RNA sequence: AAACUGCAGUUAAAAAGCUCGUAGUUGGAUCUUGGGAGCGGGCGGGCGGUCCAGCCACCGCCCGUCCCCGCCCCUUGCCUCUCGGCGCCGGCCCGAAGCGUUUACUUUGAAAAAAUUAGAGUGUUCAAAGCAGGCCCCGCCUGGAUACCGCAGCUAGGAAUAAUGGGGACCGCGGUUCUAGGAACUGAGGCCAUGAUUAAGAGGGACGGCCGGGGGCAUUCGUAUUGCGCCGCUAGAGGUGAAAUUCUUGGACCGGCGCAAGACGGACCAGAGCGAAAGCAUUUGCCAAGAAUGUUUUCAUUAAUCAAGAACGAAAGUCGGAGGUUCGAAGACGAUCAGAUACCGUCGUAGUUCCGACCAUAAACGAUGCCGACCGGCGAUGCGGCGGCGUUAUUCCCAUGACCCGCCGGGCAGCUUCCG
């Protein structure tokens, strides 16, 4: 059964990446999803996207511009210290001067270099390139 | 695919100590089957009794031949055939003496050296050969 | 592959799709009058009803049920509701 | 993939006593003293081969960062127009490969060759000068290099970078 | 797909985007109450009286009209059934196959068949007591069954 | 450990017949992020008043504020513990002085032998070492250092994530006052009920009309084969490469009529259908079960995978009963040409059939774990549903169909393909 919608919501963008889609339906939403792709956003990685409200979860639809290589999940949620951070970034990221990983903490969920800024820990949600 | 789950160390230890016993090393190592594998039973050298000089008895002048000689190691009582460094070194070396042997020809055997003979003569009666050949050294009696 | 709007479908692409693949999800059955013969009596049934409708006046025999739809009998008049 | 056939196909199809006396004769380079070359200095200017890129990607190896722990050194590594075509035909499969390669830091030097063959236009690079060092895995190239002399070798072993005939190699992995 | 059967389908209700009762609807929510409670005295399931009244009264759904479930609204008055209905209709199931199991020993289908509805009912029964609607030492027996039901 | 992750499992070593199922592992979305009412002050726009036209004079209304800033008020509750009651029959009611989430995680702070290690100073003549401040006829030069120290136990800051927590549109009784039957105050009982939202293109259950060589019990038909009785006719019949054992003038074989027994279910029969797999085919009746489809019915997370454990498991075979047509391992007879051309013929034991107990194995195949998500076109096909220009039959019962076209689901299979 479905166990991660996180990693459906990834995989399915993912691969509509690949296929040279420019739209692409993902559900159900989430709120933690919603702050996933705001983060990839912020860093024009997708682009604006629509939230459709039935009774039941949502779904979402979502522009791309064609600019993503890699976007995925974590399983499962790992506590990140400060002093692990440096490690988890060399894993994941094939480059020091793009690509981000995606962290919630106490503060809220943000990418790794504003958790280091915030001075802050927590667990790890994801990653993209 | 292998179990990824947050609380699955005692499922991963399981695996990792199967992984170990299936690795001939490490069976061989620790449960010491191979201690006593080698001709010499797990010591480096070995101490004989020359029996006899097969090379000088058959008449051949090829010197790779010559200078092969027959001795019984004293731990087991096996025959083996061993070689002498150098033509002259076998004048040292008398019939029922009592030398020291070690192995030979891991990294290979040189041109003019006969295959399928592993062992060596260092010493007679605990002294080096080379001392001998060299005239540092007497043979005692 | 045809190039769809997936915000944005037509008319006839949602009531073509299964009702639960749609957008946003909808039935395709409905209520109805159903007006009964001999007495003029006005009847509210569901479309895929399941159950013999009788006539509250004359109990008499409005529907069937089958697999899909009900079945109305011969000689009465029907009109959707909402 | 017809990508991988396509590739295999290629690398197949791939394999009078007045007259004045002329001739011509190149200078050995003043800069080497025998084998050893002195003027190959501490700045180190480092030819990257195409498939060099591709394999730190896959060892998770930054590149100047592991470049500076082999030599303790500054390091500048340099990519030819070859190169970079070779990225961009490879399509976006390797677009990872192909951001890399434009990074302000990397000297980016032109050449005018005909052809796009990048192991042609690295040995002409390494005959002219004698001031580069090579980072590549690709074998043949590596042997064609070893006949050159002075010019030093960087390539990948277990997950780390490693150096072939440079004395000053310091930080470098044994066996 | 099914828990047991390896077919996979889709068919199911979709409810309406709105939930708001039609205007053509001329009963209150007292009325439609006292249709539950007439049904439920003559021996119907909440199942099934949800079904009479979509089908002649036009209720299209009991809680839109009246804010409550039909099993709610009958424990409310007091006429709670004994036992939960999915869990009473397995149990009867498997009443009529072991009758039927008793007159046809070389029926082995019909035995494999059985065990599969026994494993429903554990299963259900074992969620039931993690939510204390059974007693934490019910139990299914196949002579106490047929009493059960 | 010299050259948070081992490499693989169609054909190269290998995924084990099938389903259920325990421990362990992993689990959809949302909420727990309060409500009110009036007076002020700023800010903008306009009008008016008083004084004798006003920066150099005081007052007062009104409209608005992307929207600021004051000032007050409600926040329900519960009886596990404790402290109480001048309350009712050990039980109950009540006020509270009682309770009204906890943890993981992350960031701190304490407390935690030296030596070793990292690191700062210092001409042992250098170095390996060693050492642990100097000056002045208070005062200066500098700081003779410092860092680390798993988990668990203490300590306190933090919004996310994940666990955990989260009344009757009823009944009978009293008491006190004010009035010509009325009203207003008030006091204790009895039953039932006690719950965060939604309704997952998660799962279970119910309901409706269908559908299928799915299963069990009984019933029934069809030729064929074998045996028997009678009739007709008269020398051969059988079998093979060729023959020979065998049967026949007391009639074989062949033709006709009738009777009995045991098996079997052709053609229709399809790469169609059903079942977890092994497997499943004459008519009719009965018993229980099931997939898919239809649904504006119901419950509300009840779920996935699974060592242990359990049910089933072609053919052959073992044990005890009942039968025995056909075929037939074994065995006895008759022959044994061609030939790398290579295993016949007659009789036929056990078996093949049925009812009970075992046995648990197959090239028991896609030589290919399961659940979930994502990822191209094009037509057919089986079942269910919806819409339809027209053909074709028609309905006491039984029944509302056959063909053609478009669409939607889940199946059995195909033709073509991009990337990988
Ligand atoms: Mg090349
Ligand atoms: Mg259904
Ligand atoms: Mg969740
Ligand atoms: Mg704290
Ligand atoms: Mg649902
Ligand atoms: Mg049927
Ligand atoms: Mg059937
Ligand atoms: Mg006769
Ligand atoms: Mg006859
Ligand atoms: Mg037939
Ligand atoms: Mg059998
Ligand atoms: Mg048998
Ligand atoms: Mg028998
Ligand atoms: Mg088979
Ligand atoms: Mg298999
Ligand atoms: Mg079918
Ligand atoms: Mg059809
Ligand atoms: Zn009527
Ligand atoms: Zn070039």
């Amino acid at each position: 059964v479905r166990m991660n919608v996180l990693a459906d919501a990834l995989k399915s963008i993912n691969n509509a990446e690949k296929r040279g889609k420019r739209q692409v339906l993902i559900r159900p939403c989430s709120k933690v999803i919603v702050r996933f792709l705001t983060v990839m956003m912020k860093h024009g990685y997708i682009g604006e996207f629509e939230i459709i409200d039935d009774h039941r979860a949502g779904k979402i639809v979502v522009n791309l511009t064609g600019r993503l290589n890699k976007c995925g999940v974590i399983s499962p949620r790992f506590d990140v210290q400060l002093k692990d951070l440096e490690k988890w970034q060399n894993n994941l990221l094939p480059s020091r001067q793009f690509g981000f990983i995606v962290l919630t903490t106490s503060a809220g969920i943000m990418d790794h270099e504003e958790a280091r800024r915030k001075h802050t820990g927590g667990k790890i949600l994801g990653f993209f390139f | 695919g292998k179990c990824r789950g947050l609380r699955t160390a005692r499922k991963l230890r399981s695996h990792r100590r199967d992984q170990k016993w299936h690795d001939k090393q490490y069976k061989k190592a620790h449960l010491g089957t191979a201690l006593k594998a080698n001709p010499f039973g797990g010591a480096s050298h070995a101490k004989g009794i020359v029996l006899e000089k097969v090379g000088v008895e058959a008449k051949q002048p090829n010197s790779a031949i010559r200078k092969c000689v027959r001795v019984q190691l004293i731990k087991n009582g096996k025959k083996i055939t061993a070689f002498v460094p150098n033509d002259g070194c076998l004048n040292f070396i008398e019939e029922n003496d009592e030398v020291l042997v070690a192995g030979f020809g891991r990294k290979g055997h040189a041109v003019g050296d006969i295959p399928g003979v592993r062992f060596k003569v260092v010493k007679v009666a605990n002294v080096s050969l080379l001392a001998l050949y060299k005239g540092k050294k007497e043979r005692p009696r | 592959p045809l190039a769809k709007d997936l915000l944005h479908p037509s008319p006839e692409e949602e009531k073509r799709k299964h009702k639960k693949k749609r957008l946003v999800q909808s039935p395709n059955s409905y209520f109805m009058d159903v007006k009964c013969p001999g007495c003029y009596k006005i009847t509210t049934v569901f479309s895929h009803a399941q159950t013999v409708v009788l006539c509250v006046g004359c109990s008499t025999v409005l529907c069937q049920p089958t697999g899909g739809k009900a079945r109305l009998t011969e000689g009465c008049s029907f009109r959707r509701k909402q | 993939g017809k990508q991988k056939k396509t590739r295999k196909y290629a690398t197949m199809k791939r394999m009078d006593p007045s007259a004045l006396k002329e001739r011509e004769v190149p200078q050995h380079p003043s800069c080497l003293f025998f084998q050893y070359n002195t003027q190959l200095g501490p700045p180190y200017h480092i030819l990257v081969d195409t498939n060099f890129i591709n394999f730190s990607i896959k060892a998770k190896l930054d590149l100047v960062q592991s470049m500076m722990d082999c030599l303790y050194a500054k390091c500048i590594p340099c990519i030819t127009d070859c190169v970079m075509a070779e990225i961009e035909k490879l399509g976006q499969k390797y677009r990872v490969a192909l951001r890399i390669a434009k990074d302000p830091r990397f000297e980016r030097l032109p050449c005018t060759h005909k052809g796009t063959y990048a192991d042609d236009c690295l040995v002409q690079r390494v005959t002219q000068h004698k001031c580069y060092i090579v980072a590549t895995v690709d074998r043949d190239l590596k042997r064609r290099i070893r006949k050159i002399p002075g010019v030093p070798i960087m390539y990948i072993s277990n997950h780390r970078y490693n150096i072939e005939r440079m004395p000053d190699d310091y930080g470098a992995p044994r066996f | 797909g099914r828990m047991h059967a390896p077919g996979k389908g889709l068919s199911q209700s979709a409810l309406p985007y709105r939930r708001s009762v039609p205007t053509w609807l001329k009963l209150t929510s007292d009325d439609v109450k006292e249709q539950i409670y007439k049904l439920a005295k003559k021996g119907l399931t909440p199942s099934q009286i949800g079904v009479i009244l979509r089908d002649s009264h036009g209720v299209a759904q009991v809680r839109f009209v009246t804010g409550n479930k039909i099993l709610r609204i009958l424990k409310s008055k007091g006429l709670a059934p004994d036992l939960p209905e999915d869990l009473y209709h397995l149990i009867k199931k498997a009443v009529a196959v072991r009758k039927h199991l008793e007159r046809n020993r070389k029926d082995k289908d019909a035995k494999f068949r059985l065990i599969l509805i026994e494993s429903r009912i554990h299963r259900l029964a074992r969620y039931y007591k993690t939510k204390r609607v059974l007693p934490p030492n019910w139990k299914y027996e196949s002579s106490t069954a047929s009493a059960l039901v």
